């Protein structure tokens, strides 16, 4: 929780917005991974959101589902993701990570003991994607327990109780889905954590775009996935093109 | 919610956030139709004088010769459109025009539910989009046929095991972006609140009939109904009224696939674990590790790797008793239902006959009336048996 | 004779003599049957238990927008078997048990003919065989596995056109050499008295629960009756109660075919001249010297050179009114049904509704209460008809 | 109608039977079909029964079915057979000649005017096919007024008073289809037509079998037709095995 905190802190003392790629673990090979994940931070990621491998990925698009796919062909399983976790954060002792889970993996073995297990490899974050608000209690309390930020999804059709609950329930930050200057200003007035602007984050002027219209940040879910598999043939080429990417998305939230 | 999400700890809303007000608008259009007369009005009219309800009880008369078994089929097959599956359709249709909804998604595997929605949308004035496993294309290609020349589109699913488990995926994947038009059509009595129960309430018919048409041959309650349960629709429309007739067995029978041990079935209830998958908390086919597990059948209609949570519960409770059928049982009960009954089942309904004449056979001087749930006709199936049947000798 | 061979002057028994022993013992057999309480009872019992009678009366609820036609479907589609051919094979077969005959001759163009003999044969247990043009084997062939299923024997019938005279001629032939053992289950109302009479009486619920249904709906009979006519059992199971009904209009539709000018058609009634042939004195398909000339029809079902004889005498006497509908047309209202009103029908049913659509159309603001008599159901169709709509680019 | 007396009464006082051969008229060919019947006349046939090619032969086994074909391949028509049957009474004035026919084909112009034209060319008697006796009156009283000779055929489930309606309306001959011996004594009883065996005539052992049994003639339904069949390719040796055949089934039947 508290590296979210930090973040947000230090952010604000010199007026930028964060800027958090979303990558799945271990595409396209555990090894690659790593270095990828290395390439973000050094290019200017605030903080990370990764993605575990699940089988049936119903709340994700095609490019998450290849993401998936590359990993499992890689024998990827959450056991290894974990492994790769601790590594991360033996590296780099500050940057916030935040995983994006489905349900049966938090479920699988008991939910108590993932969110124990997040605890102890250095995770800050967990935000289940088919976990809504209304079904949260024992995913949010456990995570409450184990000092685990829940992040709840902020849907373009969200109504006033479901703003009132997410400004409730959530720490770290409010995963906002795109009136977009309306739930700014009612999320800051229910003191919900920092929002940051998921949806269509695919170019330097929506990041900019999102800052100025009062988001703490961006959120790019799946622009990296797509530098990842269109550069498959030439990892030298993956990596140069994350980085300028990256510190191309990060600049242009100074602002 | 208005009403209650669970059956036991089974059930719940396990949805991205963004689907939660589609549900609740639902619900909400549920409750209220439920309770409009003139929706009941449209309902019954359409089951009776478009349908074809009610359907027929028979007996059978010469499968159960030689021993004390009395054995009715609900004439489900019988049905506009070849199954069960019409039924509930007519009153998801009747929600969706009510709800000002003009798009309908829905998957299917027999390719049943994907025939009723094309039906049922050609007939109200909605565009259908059904999603179709590639394998199931294949093997139920009747089918396909006859949805695309009612005006239906039919989307091929290659992903995964490309079945019912890949098609269901898609479909969520697609209302979760087009939920202000189109309305989920799903084909069973599983996934999210309140499907489950609206699928229940819209399949009802069949026990009730059941009920009143055994009474007035028999004089009696059957000592057990039996039906087939690859999500569970067509079990809870029998079982719903005799839940409270505690002297009847309620018998559900999911695929044995190769044989339980193989590990090539579709019997979740039985040989799974509670996990959490397609918006629902339920006994599941899945790894070690959490992931999905792949489903097997020859059956398209009960290959699915999951079991509608109402199914779960009352397992648990031990109200209702749940066993397996392999393929080779359900062959043998589909080839001899259509050489001395002159019936062609669904397959996937072969799966309960089987199982009833397990029951008849292995206690033969056991006098039982039974009620097996005849949920279709096996019209879509013929190429796919027909060839088995060759490759052996026995056609 | 017991009964009246002849409709006017056609009809009759035109017969080698080897054959009218057993005419005379059939015809023997029915009057007794239709007097003998326990026949009627069994009849009955396998109509409604068994079968699924009686068939809904479907309003049709788009197609006719922006007329004053109320047309009603008469939901022969639903029976088990799919189509009208089913309820007089159960009636028929019950007297061949009653005769002690323990194999059953049939022909069939449709294969719905062939179904239902195969399924009845089943249920009664007799031995079934069936006659089938080649031609008709392939263009109907969802039935031909549909009827091996059911353990009958399916013969190819390579001879002439190989379609239905082809495998009428080869049943007569049979029988001929088997009459001791085996029954001849004539798949329509036309050949040797008593066939005409008794399938005509085994048909008769068609038009008696029409009657019933559309005095129920509308309060007042319907202007007019249409049904489609190959051999003529479907239009006059419909036609028969309403014969006395003068303000009823009766309607049989004959195939056009490719057009009637081209030759290529099956409609003798209108177009052809009296001649004997299959039993009978009837219109006929005939050349200048008298031999048959060869049907076309893209309707397996319609595909016949010659109509039953109380066809022909009420057409003379002016009581029914004979039409043609060509193959294109019936594609048309084919399509129609499916894309609007969710049903799929025989495209030999097809040919009828064409007919009603005409009538809507050509006077748009008349007033009319139509019924057509869906006789089944598009199943066995679907093949054929996708690859035509597919070779158009319509589908 | 009078060739058959004369003949049966000729046949009577040498104590022979009559051996009458099936043909179809213009089978394979016209010219052919002139000649074969030709060679079974001099080989010794008593009498012919000839048939006129209908389309749909009802009650013909594939042997008469094939003919048919062949005889229509010729381009051979009802006309054409009214032809020849010309050309071989001018040949032939004293042999009996029936026709084997469909009811459509005497239907067909009028039944009147198709006996009227059998009377012309010297046609003896009528056998149709599918035209039971219960529904001969028509086609009988036609005969008789051409002065043609009506057949009938006595099936083998043949009754007392179909017996005796044969032996009323028929002329010329009874066409009897095997009590064998019973149905003999009944005919010659009611004095039924001279009667003749058609079942099953194939070999010379089956003519005097026959004979013996009291008919006064047996008839080759097919046995002829086959040997055409056969021989297709070879004219030649056709004719050979043609005069060979009717010559060994004729002797058998001076007993
Ligand atoms: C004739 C027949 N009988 C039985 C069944 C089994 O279904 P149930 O267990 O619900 O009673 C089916 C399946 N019909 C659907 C099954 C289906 C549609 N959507 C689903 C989603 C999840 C699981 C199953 C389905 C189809 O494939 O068309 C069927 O078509
Ligand atoms: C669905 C359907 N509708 C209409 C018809 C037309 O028949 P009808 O004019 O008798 O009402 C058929 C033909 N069914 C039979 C037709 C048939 C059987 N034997 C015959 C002998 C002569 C003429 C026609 C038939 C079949 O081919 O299976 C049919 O299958
Ligand atoms: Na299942
Ligand atoms: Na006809």
């Amino acid at each position: 929780m508290e590296r979210y905190e930090n973040l947000f802190a230090q952010l604000n003392d010199r007026r930028e917005g964060a800027f958090v790629p979303f990558v799945t673990l271990g595409d396209p090979g555990i090894e690659q991974s790593l270095k990828i994940i290395d390439t973000l931070i050094d290019a200017g990621a605030d903080a990370l959101e990764l993605g575990v491998p699940f089988s049936d990925p119903l709340a994700d698009g095609p490019t998450i589902q290849n993401a998936n796919l590359r990993a499992f062909a890689a024998g990827v399983t959450p056991a290894q993701c974990f492994e790769m976790l601790a590594l991360i954060r033996e590296k780099h002792p500050t940057i916030p990570i935040g995983l994006l889970m489905y349900a049966n993996l938090v479920f699988n073995n008991g939910i108590d003991a993932f969110y124990a297990r997040c605890e102890q490899v250095g995770v800050d974050s967990v935000l289940v994607a088919d976990v809504p608000v209304e079904e949260s209690a024992p995913f949010r309390q456990a995570a409450l327990r184990h000092n685990i930020a829940p992040i709840f999804i902020c849907p373009p059709n969200a109504d006033d109780d479901l703003l009132r609950q997410v400004a409730s329930y959530g720490r770290g930050y409010t995963y906002l889905l795109s009136p977009l200057h309306h739930l700014i200003e009612k999320l800051k007035e229910y003191h919900a954590a920092p929002a940051l602007q998921g949806f269509g984050i695919s170019s330097p002027e929506q990041v900019s775009a999102a800052v100025r219209a009062g988001a703490a940040g961006a959120i790019s879910g799946s622009a990296i996935v797509k530098i990842i598999e269109k550069n498959l043939a030439s990892p030298k080429q993956m990596l140069a093109e994350l980085r300028s990417f990256v510190s191309a998305m990060k600049a242009a939230s100074r602002a | 919610t208005l009403l209650n999400p669970y059956f036991g700890e089974f059930g719940g809303m396990y949805v991205p956030q963004i689907l939660m007000p589609a549900l609740n608008q639902l619900e909400e259009a549920f409750v209220r139709a439920q309770k409009d007369p003139e929706f009941q009005a449209q309902f019954a009219d359409l089951l009776k004088n478009y349908a074809g309800r009610p359907t027929a009880l028979t007996k059978c008369q010469n499968i159960t010769a030689g021993t004390r078994t009395t054995l009715y089929l609900k004439r489900e097959d019988l049905l506009h459109g070849g199954a069960h599956t019409t039924n509930q359709v007519l009153g998801q249709a009747l929600l969706a025009k009510r709800m000002g909804k003009s798009e309908i998604i829905a998957e299917t595997g027999a390719g049943q539910h994907g025939v009723a929605s094309a039906l049922a949308s050609a007939l109200l004035g909605l565009k259908c989009r059904i999603y179709m496993g590639a394998k199931d294309v294949e093997r139920q290609s009747p089918n396909v046929f006859r949805m695309r020349l009612m005006g239906a589109e039919v989307i091929p699913v290659h992903s995964g095991s490309a079945t019912l488990k890949d098609a269901c995926n898609e479909a969520l994947r697609d209302w979760s972006g087009s939920y202000e038009t189109a309305h989920y059509m799903l084909g069973t009595a599983a996934g999210p609140h309140p499907y489950p129960t609206i699928v229940r309430e819209f399949q009802r018919m069949i026990g009730e009939e059941t009920k009143a048409q055994i009474l007035d041959k028999e004089g009696r309650l059957p000592d057990a109904v039996i039906a087939c349960v690859g999500g569970g629709s067509n079990a809870i429309g029998m079982f719903a009224d005799f839940i409270n007739d505690t002297s009847v067995g309620l018998i559900g029978v999911e695929p044995g696939g190769h044989g339980i041990e193989t590990g090539e079935h579709g019997a979740p209830l039985k040989h799974g674990r509670v996990g959490i998958y397609f918006g629902m908390k339920a006994p599941m086919m899945q790894t070690a590790d959490g992931q999905i597990e792949e489903s097997y059948s020859i059956s398209a209609g009960l290959d699915f790797p999951s079991v509608g949570p109402q199914h779960a519960y009352l397992n648990s409770i031990g109200r209702a008793d749940y066993v397996s059928i392999t393929d080779d049982e359900a062959l043998e009960a589909f080839k001899t239902l259509c050489r001395h009954e002159g019936i062609i089942p669904a397959l996937e309904s072969s799966h309960a006959l089987a199982h009833a004449l397990k029951m008849m056979r292995e206690q033969p001087e056991k006098e039982q009336l039974l009620v097996v749930n005849l949920s279709g006709r096996g019209d879509k199936d013929i190429f796919t048996v027909h060839d088995i049947l060759k490759a052996r000798g026995e056609i």
